[PDB]
């Protein structure tokens, strides 16, 4: 349970990383 | 017109049954030759190799090593290297010929 | 009735096409990064047997696009820069990467640690400030 | 001596008493917060204390406050002209520094923060950037700002890292535990006041005396019995500083060698002080609870069984009332006994540690799971 | 309830419908119970008897309260109500058998009469040979008749877990 | 985005946030007052 | 000049809502010609703001000039709409004069400004000719069929049932909305789907037919890609069914995730009801709230009632539960609740029971009365038997000398009970793992090196 | 003073003695990881509501 | 069966048997074998199959192609650049002039041939006004052939691009397909 706390952790961080992206590529590619 | 949105029809499937199951096998074997590839760039690590240090990294895939034969040089370095491992000082590996950090 | 019986099987079709459409431009996605990794690697392979080049410091910019470098540890040459570096940004006493043949300027490395930072480093004066100092 | 009482949190502390609704109104309390105001010409805190508290507003002492603040203000904006045109980087930080200095003592919290950000921005001095630190610690303790006190203890930490000032050190550690027993970490609290016992400077904030009581009240609450036989009981400042206080020391001892119902006297006075102190008052009912289920455990860990009546005899309180009590806590769950009521007798039991530790990871999880989730909502869309 | 307005209601309205929930009561029906009795208004539950008695009587069913059921026989406020109260009774001895067929590590007879609120020890012996008890040799009804890992579902959970890690 | 206006509204601690120091009771001072008291 | 000042402010931002309505209607256009119609949810997007910005008869201002080619709605528009606008106000600002190709105005676009009038009329109160645009407008769209027109039709039905619901008669609209379920149900447009089953149970619980809401939950089918708002609606409903008809797991269950997906900025009634129900339903359960909900400003006077009901409930006696009862009854009919509360009653039993024999291995069964506020002791005698046999305690009676003997306590970790719970939880992290590596949204995207490598060779 | 595992009962007059089990490390552990994770996670909600 | 060379008589026999008529499931196997199979010969086979199946509807090939050409192994992409010049023989498809551009210059001697002579397949009997790609093709072509950089295999696919542009005296296009519409079995052999 633990490791997978850490793991569900983990993997919404990589998703904050992504969307964070997304939008700086799709605002750059506005601008 | 509307025996042409049956050619739709016949074009939904073609979408739907060709290119999924396509997709899903083609990234399975391009797992598959992933692993193999990364097998194979170990080959750039053969044992007659030159130590060196490094000194400094310029880019994610560049860096600066100083070879023990008393030159340095900006090469660039094997991606499956641990980057934690390329401390300051810390010696390396150089490619015999290449001079890369192996 | 047949017209509205079509256009019902028809739009029903536009729906079923457009959600797999979306579908498969994702895979198509993850199909085309893992695609590119895996050839970044092969290539790799075939790129990191090129000669290292060599790492050197401008002293003195020449005209018509030639460069004196001083070629650690021995040897000053002039080397011709490529053309992707404007010799306005190769200003005296900077680190350059030198083409291992025909040594050819390519790239303006990370600055050499300056002169006197390095010298005031050996001298190792103590920092201070007015609070530091009383009385 | 100790860092400038320029926020002074007596002034916090008046303000709580008159909050209180047993002290709204107390002559002896407001007159004397009328006084620091009228001495400090806190114009703009005395403003927001009459709105906050329903007061009438001193029209004319306000009016002198203000004017007399304004030509501070004034005079102290044409300082720092002088010193930006004329003098140098030290004199301007130093006559900016005093603006905020100002805006503090007339209890103008955003000016002064405002005024404090900006000379961090204009100061060189690791020291001066640490006074400007505690500045801003003070007024979060002043005005119970979270979020202020969590940024500035970690921005004081960083600071102090580099510089390894040990007094500073300490006097984070005094602030921190402040900052803990205010946010109900008696724990931590306790652990920087036994850290900092015997280096305390701080006057800026309480006396040694209060100091000492805080550290005692903790360290009971939070404490085992070997740490603290180990620390409060042995520690000669300790000793020395319950020696000259007749109470605390008193119920420190009771508790510690078992003197029952003096505990109780004991806990019910400090139990009035607390709620009467600003710093404890929203935690008074809660350490009340956790020292009464600690002298209940205290009693009944040496025992395998012990009759409600001795409980009751031990504890100078009624067997009805000792037998609520003990049920109340045993349904909490903070007690390892039951208690048979046909034929009154507490018998004790040992649930193995491996019972707390699931039930405490299943509470903790829980709570981390339900913020993890929120936050994959909020991701995801 | 369908048409409000163009009617004026009828006083039989709210005792006939406490009598629905007295059938359904008695039927087991909590769920259309509840459902049904939430359409009636809310000073019509609260206060107006016929609709009281219903749902004071569920309450005391669901309480345990079996007491104050017994004593609804009693209550009625509308005499009609006894139909479908009997079978009521019937199921509620039934249930309260239940209870103590699970606790009451022994019980005696004189006194588990009044428990299961019978008047003929006839009645209590057929009630007993209903099911079967040990008729109380000691004159106490003695039906004190109170491992395995689930290795297989456990074993099932823990490879759902491996394939929920491994289809990534 | 929406309002949600299809229902009206109403006229309108970093500490672990327990269910226990709610409880309606006179201050233990009271309490053992009382108890002392009556003892 | 205030009036003036006024006047002149008013019609700065009636040019300022006009260029707004002007972007809005150009989204919609180019939205059904690219055949995309997520841009026209953009466009619905701002509904609340222009709605607020909606007076003075801006919209009379703009749909003067827009509705040409349309001269049949201005017979009903214009007479409900008035002229008050000024007599020049000296700003001739219209769509190219109101005149593009004397192309009819696309229906899309057409169904948004009517629906701008209705709401118009929905702020003025005046509920009759609005209800008769309301009807036209559903005339309109139900000739007219369109699959980027299915939002703006979502937003009108929505709209017209809020109109009937001032009118207070939804059961005149249930035949015309059920009909149109059906109709958006067999043409597969999952939004509008979604909003006229959210609108007929929202009738279904106005008029309290729970049973036919029952029904209606249990033989249609939610559309799951609907917005979080149109779920947060349908979940709050179907929790409320559920918790009336005694599925007390569904309704915490389904309620948790309506709160979790209604907006956290605004929705202030709906975050008022919804904790106050779950408030009730986890009661119910035997999980008691946090203090988190009473402690929150935004609904706190609201809850003071639930809360003083969770601290009777918690408590465990019937004293203190039914003179809470008796004090604040009157807001428990203002929302609704007397099931649900008196099952709280009998919770409130359990509870008693249960930390009665937490804390008490022996306790007579007089004890048990008193400290449960109970009547007569038999009574309490049955009501533990009862809840020994549920399993709420395992505790057996001793009737010769009356009194009740708990058991052990069963070592829990010793048994499966922290497998089944750490079950779920791993369960549930891994099932988040799992979403946002879906989630994750990748976007889309030298020879001369080759030749110089190879010359260099 | 917790300087042996025991327990003294008074009625019977007999000192009981407990081979009490360790304290399990890799819970403390674990909770102690839940409790940074849950700074983690905070920092997640600083990261994403201010950005996203 | 065992041998690879039977496994690619079976992807040629999938290409004559189902040429033309688009089968999904023959495109299935095809595409599959080409993905999946351990012979890159038999994955060029499969690719170059797929490329006879699909000709009687030349606007989905490039699609699939597409996705096989910016690829992985250089003999996929080299099927997929046949299979392209299949398709498209004598369509002087845009889009497929355009898939194929970028596969010339590929770091590849065979896939260099390839996509060139696919690409003069496609131009086949074309001009300026009709695809305004034939200009490009025609001087890449010719400087690859008067180049000594490009590699032996490359030279040969550029004179063998030359050749099918300029073919029968520029007076002759290849259909695979009668211009009635039937399967021109000569067409299909020769190709």
């Amino acid at each position: 349970y633990l490791a997978s706390l850490i793991r569900s952790v983990v993997a919404l961080h990589n998703l904050i990383n992504n969307k964070i992206a997304n939008r700086d590529a799709e605002k750059k590619e506005g601008q | 017109d509307l025996y042409s949105r049956y050619k739709k029809l016949q074009q939904e499937l073609e979408f739907l049954e060709v290119q999924e199951e396509y997709i899903k096998d083609e990234q399975k074997n391009l797992k598959k030759e992933f692993l193999h590839a990364q097998e194979e760039v170990k080959r750039i690590q053969s044992i007659p190799l030159v130590i060196g240090q490094f000194l400094e990294a310029v880019d994610q895939n560049t860096a600066i090593v100083g070879s023990t034969t008393g030159s340095n040089y900006y090469v660039r370095i094997l991606s499956t290297i641990d980057r934690e491992l390329l401390k300051p000082n810390a010696s390396v590996a150089l490619h015999k010929h290449s001079n890369a950090l192996v | 009735g047949l017209r509205q019986y079509y256009l019902s099987k028809i739009e029903e079709l536009q729906l079923i096409v457009n959600d797999k459409s979306q579908n498969l431009r994702r895979l198509q996605a993850q199909r085309n990064e893992l695609n590119a990794k895996v050839r970044l690697l092969r290539e790799e392979l075939q790129l990191l047997q090129e000669q290292g080049s060599y790492v050197g410091e401008v002293v003195r910019a020449m005209d018509k696009k030639k460069v004196l470098v001083k070629v650690h540890p021995e040897g000053k040459f002039v080397v011709d820069v490529d053309k992707n570096i404007d010799i306005n940004d190769v200003t005296p006493n900077c680190r350059v990467a030198l083409r291992n043949d025909s040594y050819t300027l390519h790239k303006i490395l990370p600055n050499k640690v300056d002169p006197l930072v390095s010298l005031m480093m050996v001298e190792k004066v103590p920092d201070s400030t007015y609070e530091m100092i009383g009385g | 001596e100790g860092l400038p009482k320029n926020p002074d949190l007596r002034i916090a502390q008046l303000r709580f008493l008159l909050s209180l609704p047993e002290h709204r109104g107390d002559a002896a309390v407001r007159d004397e917060l009328m006084a620091a105001v009228r001495d400090n010409n806190m114009a703009p805190y005395y403003e927001a204390l009459c709105k906050s508290l329903d007061w009438q507003i001193d029209v004319d002492l306000l009016n002198k406050m203000k004017k007399a603040n304004e030509d501070e203000l004034k005079r102290l904006d044409e300082e720092l002209e002088d010193a930006e045109k004329n003098l140098g980087e030290s004199e301007i930080r130093d006559a900016m520094m005093a603006k905020a200095e100002y805006l503090c003592r007339i209890g103008d919290k955003e000016g002064a923060l405002t005024a404090f950000r900006k000379t961090y921005d204009k100061t060189v001095a690791l020291g001066h950037r640490l006074d400007i630190v505690f500045y801003l610690l003070r007024i979060g303790l002043f005005y119970m700002d979270n979020d202020l006190i969590t940024r500035n203890t970690e921005k004081a930490k960083s600071l102090i890292e580099e510089g390894g000032d040990w007094d500073r050190r300490n006097r984070l550690k005094v602030y921190q535990g402040l900052y803990c027993v205010a946010i109900r970490d008696f724990k931590q609290a306790a652990e920087l006041f036994l850290d900092t016992v015997s280096t305390f400077t701080s006057y800026e904030l309480m006396d040694y005396k209060t100091f000492v009581t805080y550290t005692v009240y903790v360290s009971m609450i939070a404490l085992e019995r070997p740490d603290l036989r180990e620390k409060v009981i042995k520690g000669a400042e300790i000793l020395e500083v319950l020696h000259s206080l007749p109470a605390v020391r008193q119920y420190l001892f009771s508790l510690y060698e078992c003197r029952y119902s003096v505990f109780f006297q004991s806990l019910a006075v400090v139990e009035q002080e607390m709620k009467k102190d600003w710093l404890f008052a929203p935690h008074y009912r809660y350490y009340v609870r956790e020292m009464r289920i600690h002298a209940y455990s205290q009693l009944l860990e040496s025992y395998r069984s012990l009759t409600l009546g001795y409980m009751a005899e031990a504890f100078g309180v009624g067997v009805e009332f000792i037998d609520q009590e003990l049920s109340r806590f045993i349904a909490a769950g903070r007690l390892h006994c039951k208690i048979d009521k046909v034929n009154e007798i507490v018998e004790t039991n040992r649930p193995d540690s491996k019972n707390w530790q699931y039930q405490e990871t299943i509470k903790k999880g829980d709570l981390l799971l339900n913020r993890v989730q929120k936050l994959s909502r909020v991701i995801n869309m | 309830f369908d048409y409000k307005e163009q009617l004026p209601e009828s006083a039989y309205m709210h005792q006939l419908l406490g009598l629905n929930l007295l059938f359904l009561l008695s039927q087991n029906r909590v769920a259309e119970f509840h459902t049904e009795l939430e359409r009636l208004p809310a000073k019509d539950i609260q206060t107006n008897v016929y609709i009281k008695h219903p749902v004071s009587l569920e309450q005391y069913l669901m309480e345990g309260s079996y007491n104050k059921v017994f004593l609804a026989k009693g209550n009625i406020p509308a005499e009609s109500y006894t139909f479908f109260i009997d079978i009521l009774l019937d199921t509620i001895r039934d249930e309260i058998a239940g209870c103590i067929e699970k606790a009451y590590e022994k019980i005696l007879f004189t006194e588990a009469t009044r428990i299961l609120f019978f008047n003929t020890p006839k009645k209590m012996t057929d009630y007993a040979k209903k099911r079967g008890w040990v008729l109380g040799p000691n004159n106490y009804y003695s039906f004190a008749s109170q491992t395995t890992i689930p290795s297989t579902e456990l074993a099932k959970q823990v490879i759902e877990y491996a394939r929920q890690l491994e289809m990534i | 985005d929406d309002e949600f206006e299809e229902f009206p509204a109403e006229d309108w601690h970093v500490w672990e946030d327990n269910w226990d120091d709610d409880n309606v009771e006179d201050d233990f001072s009271n309490q053992l007052r009382a108890e002392l008291e009556k003892h | 000049t205030a009036a003036a000042a006024a006047e002149h402010s008013q019609r700065e931002l009636d040019t300022v809502t006009l260029e707004d309505i002007k972007e809005h209607v150009k989204q919609l256009e180019k939205a059904v010609s690219g055949k995309e119609p997520r841009f026209v949810l953009r466009a619905l997007r701002m509904l609340p703001s222009t709605s607020r910005r909606l007076n003075h008869y801006v919209l009379y201002k703009a749909v003067q000039g827009f509705f040409t080619s349309n001269n049949a709605t201005r017979d009903f528009l214009l007479p409900f709409l008035e002229e008050p606008m000024d007599t020049e106000a000296d700003l001739q600002f219209r769509p190219r004069t109101g005149k593009a190709a004397s192309t009819p105005l696309l229906p899309e676009v057409e169904a948004y400004l009517q629906l701008l009038v209705v709401i118009f009329m929905m702020n003025s109160k005046r509920y009759k000719e609005a209800q008769k645009i309301s009807d036209d407008l559903m005339q309109k769209i139900s000739t007219q069929n369109r699959r980027a027109l299915d939002l703006v039709a979502a937003k009108c039905y929505y709209y017209h049932a809020r109109v009937y619901e001032f009118l207070d008669k939804l059961d005149v609209v249930r035949s015309f909305l059920h009909a149109r379920l059906r109709t958006a149900t067999l043409r597969h447009d999952a939004d509008g789907q979604a909003t006229l089953l959210n609108l007929l149970l929202r009738n279904y619980l106005h008029y309290s037919l729970y049973d036919q809401a029952e029904k209606l939950v249990s033989k249609s089918v939610f559309p799951e890609q609907a917005n979080n708002n149109e779920w947060a609606r349908y979940l709050y409903y179907t929790g409320r069914i559920k918790a009336i008809q005694l599925e007390y797991s569904e309704a915490r269950r389904t309620m948790t995730n309506a709160l979790r997906k209604a907006p956290q900025h605004t929705a202030v009634g709906f975050k008022q009801t919804v904790h106050k129900l779950l408030i009730v339903v986890e009661l119910l359960l035997g999980e008691i709230p946090d203090r988190l909900q009473f402690r929150q400003p935004s609904l706190k006077r609201s809850l003071m009632p639930y809360f003083l009901l969770t601290q009777a409930v918690r408590t465990g006696n019937l004293a203190k539960f039914n003179q809470v009862l008796d004090q604040f009854g009157e807001k428990f009919q203002a929302d609704g609740t007397y099931t649900l509360i008196i099952r709280l009653r009998h919770n409130v039993i359990k509870t008693g029971v249960r930390m009665i024999s937490l804390s008490y291995s022996r306790i007579s069964l007089a004890d048990i009365a008193q400290k449960l506020q109970l009547d007569s002791p038999e009574d309490a005698e049955f009501i533990v038997a009862k809840a020994i046999r549920d399993g709420v305690i395992e505790a057996s009676i001793n009737h010769e000398k009356g009194y009740v003997q708990s058991k052990e306590m069963i070592d829990i970790y010793s048994t499966r009970e922290p497998q089944l719970a750490f079950h779920q939880r791993i369960s549930f992290c891994l099932d988040i793992h799992n979403m946002s590596v879906k989630a994750m949204r990748f976007p889309p995207k030298s020879a001369e090196e080759r030749r110089e490598r190879e010359q260099q060779d | 003073d917790k300087k042996f595992h025991g327990i003294l009962d008074q009625g019977e007059g007999v000192l009981i003695i407990f081979d009490e089990p360790p304290v399990d490390k890799t819970y403390e552990a674990a909770l102690e990881t839940i409790q940074n994770m849950s700074k983690v996670v905070d920092s997640l909600y600083n990261k994403a509501k201010k950005l996203t | 069966d065992k041998d690879p060379i039977l496994r690619r008589s079976g992807m040629y026999t999938v290409a004559m048997a189902y040429c033309g008529s688009g089968n999904n499931k023959a495109i299935r196997r095809l595409l599959h074998v080409a993905v999946s199979d351990v012979n890159d010969d038999v994955r060029r086979a499969a690719v170059e199959s797929l490329g006879f199946i699909l000709f009687r509807t030349p606007e989905q090939c490039p699609s699939v192609v597409s996705l096989l050409s910016e690829s992985y192994n250089p003999h996929v992409r080299y099927g997929a650049a046949m299979a392209l010049g299949i398709c498209c023989a004598g369509t002087g498809n845009k889009e497929a002039i355009n898939l194929l551009e970028p596969m010339t210059n590929d770091p590849v001697n065979y896939v260099r041939q390839g996509a060139l002579i696919a690409s003069a397949l496609i131009m086949i009997q074309q001009t300026e006004i009709t695809c305004p790609k034939v200009n490009q093709f025609r001087q890449l072509y010719s400087k690859v052939i008067n180049d000594k950089h490009d590699d032996v295999m490359a030279k040969f696919g550029a004179i063998l691009a030359q050749g099918i542009l300029d073919a029968g005296g520029h007076n002759v296009t290849i259909s695979l397909q009668s211009r009635t519409g039937h399967t021109h079995m000569p067409s299909v052999v020769g190709v």
